[PDB]
């Protein structure tokens, strides 16, 4: 009834800090980004 | 290809078989002109005052 | 109490050009200290065996 | 039947080990004092030991040290000249005719690539300096061949080139059979492969590299595809 | 005084070894059949090539640490 | 026939199509008779289909595989496009049979 | 030609997926990895290995046959 | 407005090859082989080009010239050592591509697989003739043999092989016709890469479930862009070691000597990616029977669709396919071993039995297994 | 059906481009050049890779090599004027196009 469906849960792929559920994504989106982007960054840096 | 193994496919070959005969000699003869066989053109009457 | 990944994208990872900014400085730095990390690995695994190390021998 | 070389732990075998410059000095006066009588390095010149064993004033002195044919003068003939570092190292014969007239119809191969050319390399040249022996009893040998088990066929035309005491060298290490084979043959293994110690070098800093990168570039594909090999796919048909 | 190499030493120092010694032994019984003879054809190279493998493996192995 | 028959369960175990769930039908290769039949199933057929081919690329894509207990049994299998397939190729080798006149 | 927006029909179908930045781009890499690897290698080793070992037989037994033909004859000498 | 990438010519050709591509979700490692093949061409063009900055094709300066090469520029061993073992990247993963096509039955895209033949076939001419380039005694003696081969083809092999040799025999004029060819042909290899993709995008990519994807499509672009990425620094992994750890390795010592034509060296074998090739050549006594069996060892392929019988595409659902493919691909390095090797009394017959049973796997019984297949599965 | 022209890939290009093309019918001389100037290039191509099959680029040998194409090679003489004339013909047949294209306000593209 597109209202019995609910999204699966996703914690066993969820970062460490995402996970809480009660916690707001955003006190922790600049940390994650940051991560990715400063694997990328040092990726650049050595090609 | 047993599609083709009926009675109208071998009418089409017969329809076909003169032209494709007609572009086999057009080969032939293209090739011994092209390479100058001289194995075939000694026959010719003409031809063969070449060489 | 932002962490340092977070200082980092703040500072230079939100804006492109910074990120690339930064991303040529890092590979300016990082050309100089690998190569010189290299150069001091590869020399100490020849030590003995290169011309650098024996060219005082026979220099005047 | 043949006879394959044994490996020998030579300095250089190692995956990041460079050449003893040292061995390389050695073997190059042995290369100037022995094999250079009847043996040709025409890829290498003078100049090509300036950074490898030999400073630049030392390499001017070698060169110096032999005459070399110039080109024609006012009057149109050649002459000879001291020699300079721009020079390669002297061809002992004119022409191949000469050399095997002057060796027994064996012509005696170029040594700047003998190390690249041959199976086994230096393993293979030190085997076959040190190797030379009397023939066993059923090996009746022409006039003018030397038995050596390494050699194909085992009739070799270059009699035993060194010895004991063959050159004295300078740095003062023992001239020894062994000592001088081992150190032309680094020596011959350094001409075939100028590039060795430097390639050796950028092996080492790739390596280093690679090890940094294809973490890196793995990850980075990962981050890419966690959104695919998390997805969670549901049929609800009504 | 006469500068003894290291090759001479280490080849007498296989020459006393198990591989070595049976080699050397099967190439002396190839040298006595072939001196027998009078116009055999047959040749002990196989049997000295058994034996300088055997002894030029252990010299590969010992030789290089006296060499300076 | 039943030594038949178990060789037959054994090769449907060993090619491991049941593994993800597939039936044999979805790994018949789409030519145009077997375009023709996918074309010509029911709506719901069609869908399931879908569904089970694109949950099969899912699990290899991440070189996993369905749950030991939901692998397609050989006895329950359906060939449900194999009729449609039938008719079309009979379809075919008529209007050939006609050509061949 | 061939576009994303027409390729196939399909109907009833969802697809839940995570962003980037809220997932491990390596969660349980080794715990879930590691078994699977061996998951994989058991199914497709009896369909592989047996040609390269049937090879690395018939390699070895050709070497030694080599090696032996080129070894001497002592019956070519008895006289 | 417009998007600029959706709507610009060259923008729509780009995006619609390498950016917007619908390309299946699950297909695996064999499928950056392609993109990889791609790379190592650029490479051999670019290396390439600068070997042709310092080569002479003379046969007074051609080994002369290499070694100027390989002596005095700067960094020329580098590239020399790049070129030489990118031929051989180029044809490992020629081979892993022409597999992961046979495995996973991509040879139904007809034209994508012509096309892919006659890439092959171009590819391995450019190789023959950049090998025999330098001029050492591999390259004259190589040539040669190679080259004699046309001669057993009947009442023009003479004239047509002194036609190419520009002579009597391999000398000046052969090795400057190599040096103009082997330029040329890259850049006739590129454009036939550009029909390739033009035949496959038509239909788009297979994938190794072997059923059509079309449910399951994902744009080329944010996956398969890093993917291909990936996969090229892996490949470039490889290739540098054999570049900074045994640039000669897969040579051959014997063509550091300069060409002598009277005197062959002790073994004259071709370069290791024709080896099994020649394995079979050296099968049939024949002259003409060989270069007939050498040239149908590459024109199977055409067969192989043809050959196709059983009613799934893909073998990953074929379990005796895949044993059969694995006999064959062992079959293969048996092959290259053996060409390898010299003409003796147990590599003759290890030859013979393993040239025929390449020819009865990939005509016999690959057919005739995937119908016992096809029964099995009750179809 | 189809028809084969028209739909095959490649035969779809080649259509496109030289068989079905919408072409002004008013074109005077001055749009050949264009043409002109591919055969001008394919020639070049052409007989360009002929004297690379017997030009050496050494200085010790490249005059050398020059003069044996012009004495020796078979027809190398026709070669060889074909390559440096057409040179001159692909330069004659670029200016020409490049003053049409200014004259007839062919920039706009
Ligand atoms: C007596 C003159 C002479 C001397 C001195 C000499 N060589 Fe030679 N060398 C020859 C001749 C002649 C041959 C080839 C003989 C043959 O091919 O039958 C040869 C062959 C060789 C070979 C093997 C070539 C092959 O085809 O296997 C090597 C290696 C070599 N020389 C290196 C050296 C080195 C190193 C020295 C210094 C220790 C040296 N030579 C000194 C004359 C000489
Ligand atoms: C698919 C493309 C190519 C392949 C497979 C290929 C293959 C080869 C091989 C195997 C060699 C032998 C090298 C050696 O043994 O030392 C060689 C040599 C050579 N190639 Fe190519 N090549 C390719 C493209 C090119 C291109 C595009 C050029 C020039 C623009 C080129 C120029 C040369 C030159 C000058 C040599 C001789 C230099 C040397 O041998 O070091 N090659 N090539
Ligand atoms: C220089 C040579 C070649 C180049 C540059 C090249 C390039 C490519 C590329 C980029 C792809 C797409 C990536 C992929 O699907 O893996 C591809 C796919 C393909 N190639 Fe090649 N290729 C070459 C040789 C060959 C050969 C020798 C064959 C067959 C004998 C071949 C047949 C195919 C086929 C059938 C596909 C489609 C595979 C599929 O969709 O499953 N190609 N090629
Ligand atoms: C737009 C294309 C080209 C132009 C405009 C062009 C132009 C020229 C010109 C003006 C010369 C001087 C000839 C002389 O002074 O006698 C020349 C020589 C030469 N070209 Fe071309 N060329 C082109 C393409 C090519 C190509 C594609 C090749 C090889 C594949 C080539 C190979 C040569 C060679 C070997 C020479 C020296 C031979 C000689 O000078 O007789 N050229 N070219």
């Amino acid at each position: 009834s597109h209202t019995d469906i609910r999204v699966p849960d996703f914690s066993d792929y969820r970062r460490a800090e995402v996970l809480d559920s009660t916690k707001s994504s955003k006190e922790s989106s600049d940390a994650r980004k940051g991560f990715s982007y400063l694997i990328t960054a040092t990726t650049t840096v050595g090609v | 290809l047993s599609r083709f193994l009926g009675p109208r496919y071998r009418e089409l070959a017969r329809n076909w078989i003169p032209t494709a005969s007609m572009w086999g000699a057009v080969g032939a003869v293209g090739l011994v002109w092209a390479t100058d066989w001289r194995l075939i053109l000694d026959w010719v009457p003409y031809i063969n005052g070449k060489f | 109490a932002p962490t340092l990944t977070a200082r980092l994208y703040s500072l230079l990872f939100r804006r492109t050009s910074t990120f690339a900014l930064t991303i040529a400085v890092g590979a300016l730095f990082f050309e100089r200290a690998f190569d010189q990390g290299a150069d001091a690995i590869y020399e100490h695994i020849n030590q003995g065996k290169l011309w650098k190390h024996i060219k005082h021998k026979y220099e005047n | 039947l043949e006879l394959h070389a044994p490996s020998y732990p030579w300095s250089h075998r190692g995956l990041l080990s460079s050449l003893d410059h040292t061995s390389i000095r050695r073997g190059f006066q042995v290369y100037k004092q022995v094999c250079s009588s009847c043996h040709s390095m025409d890829y290498v010149a003078y100049r090509h030991l300036v950074g490898v064993c030999y400073t630049e004033e030392e390499a001017k002195a070698l060169a110096e040290e032999v005459e070399v044919q110039d080109g024609p003068n006012e009057d149109g003939e050649m002459f000879m000249r001291p020699g300079k570092l721009s020079d390669y190292f002297p061809k002992p014969y004119p022409n191949p005719e000469a050399a095997r007239a002057a060796n027994n119809g064996a012509l005696p191969p170029d040594l700047s690539y003998i190390v690249r050319a041959r199976h086994g390399g230096e393993d293979y040249v030190f085997s076959l300096l040190t190797g030379y022996c009397e023939p066993p009893t059923g090996v009746s040998l022409r006039e003018g061949l030397y038995f050596n088990p390494y050699f194909p066929g085992q009739a070799i035309a270059m009699a035993p080139p060194i010895y004991n005491e063959v050159l004295e060298f300078d740095d003062g290490t023992p001239a020894t059979m062994s000592q001088v084979a081992k150190d032309v043959c680094t020596f011959l293994r350094w001409a075939s492969e100028p590039e060795h110690d430097h390639r050796k070098r950028m092996g080492l800093k790739m390596l280093m590299m690679m090890g940094l990168l294809l973490p890196l570039v793995y990850a980075m594909k990962r981050h890419k595809w966690s959104v695919l090999k998390s997805r969670k796919l549901a049929y609800r048909p009504p | 005084e006469e500068l003894v190499d290291p090759l001479t030493t280490v080849r007498e120092q296989c020459e006393q070894i198990e591989k070595c010694i049976k080699a050397r032994e099967r190439l002396e019984l190839c040298d006595q059949r072939v001196s027998s003879r009078s116009q055999t054809e047959e040749d002990c190279t196989e049997e000295l090539f058994d034996f300088l493998h055997a002894r030029d493996h252990c010299v590969a192995h010992k030789l290089f640490n006296s060499l300076k | 026939s039943k030594w038949l028959e178990g060789i037959r369960k054994w090769y449907y175990n060993a090619a491991g199509f049941n593994k993800l769930g597939l039936m044999r039908d979805d790994t018949i290769y789409e030519d145009d008779d077997v375009k023709e039949a996918i074309r010509r199933l029911p709506e719901n057929l069609y869908n399931d289909r879908v569904f089970r081919i694109k949950r099969a690329l899912d699990l290899t894509m991440r070189q996993q595989i369905l749950p030991k207990e939901q692998w397609t049994k050989y006895e329950e299998d359906k060939f449900y496009l194999e009729p449609y397939l039938k008719e079309v190729i009979r379809e075919r080798k008529e209007r050939e049979e006609w050509a061949k006149k | 030609g061939r576009e994303f927006g027409h390729l196939t029909r399909m109907r009833h179908v969802i697809t839940y997926s995570l962003s980037p930045f809220e997932q491990r781009a390596f969660p349980h890499y080794f715990t879930k990895g590691i078994p699977n690897v061996l998951r994989r290698t058991r199914a497709c080793i009896l369909r592989v290995a047996p040609p390269f070992v049937v090879f690395y037989l018939v390699y070895t037994w050709g070497t030694q046959e080599f090696e032996k033909s080129k070894r001497k004859n002592p019956a070519a000498y008895e006289n | 407005m417009t998007n600029i990438r959706k709507s610009h010519p060259l923008m729509k050709i780009i995006n619609n090859a390498f950016i917007d591509l619908p390309a299946p979700s699950n297909i695996s490692s064999w499928w950056n082989f392609g993109s990889l093949l791609g790379i190592c061409l650029i490479l051999q063009i670019l290396t390439g080009l600068f070997l042709a900055m310092h080569y002479t094709s003379d046969t007074t300066t051609a080994f002369s010239s290499v070694t100027h090469i390989c002596r005095d520029v700067n960094y020329g061993w580098v590239i020399r050592y790049l070129h030489a073992n990118g031929a051989s990247m180029f044809f490992i993963c020629l081979f892993i591509h022409v597999g992961r096509g046979l495995y996973y039955g991509s040879y139904m895209f007809l034209e994508t697989w012509n096309i892919g033949v006659v890439l092959l076939f171009t590819v391995m001419a450019t190789a023959f003739m950049g090998y025999v380039l330098p001029w050492g005694q591999m390259s004259f003696w190589g040539a040669t043999v190679i080259t004699n081969l046309l001669s057993a083809i009947p009442y023009i092999g003479t004239d047509l092989v002194e036609w190419i040799w520009g002579g009597f025999s391999v000398d000046k004029a052969t090795l400057t016709r190599f040096f103009a060819f082997h330029f040329i042909l890259p850049f006739i290899i590129t454009a036939l890469a550009a029909v390739h993709l033009l035949f496959l995008h038509e239909t788009g990519s297979n994938n190794p479930t072997g059923i059509s994807s079309d449910m399951d499509k994902i744009p080329f672009h944010p996956y398969y862009t890093i993917k291909d990425i990936l996969g090229a620094l892996f490949m470039m992994l490889i290739l540098l070691i054999l570049v900074l750890f045994s640039p000669d390795l897969l040579g051959d010592p014997d063509n550091y000597t300069p060409a002598n034509p009277l005197n062959t060296p002790p073994h004259i074998k071709p370069e290791w990616y024709f080896l099994f090739a020649y394995a079979i050549l050296r099968s049939i006594p024949n002259k003409l029977g060989g270069v007939l069996a050498l040239v149908a060892s590459i024109l199977i392929l055409i067969l192989m669709p043809m050959l196709h019988t059983s009613k799934q595409r893909s073998m990953m659902f074929r379990p005796l396919s895949q044993c059969l493919f694995w006999m064959l691909v062992a079959d293969l390095i048996t092959l290259t071993w053996i060409g390898g090797q010299p003409v003796e009394h147990p590599f003759i017959i290890i030859g013979q039995l393993a040239s025929i049973l390449y020819f009865l796997i990939i005509l016999v019984l690959m057919p005739i297994t995937s119908i016992i297949e096809n029964n099995l599965l009750k179809w």
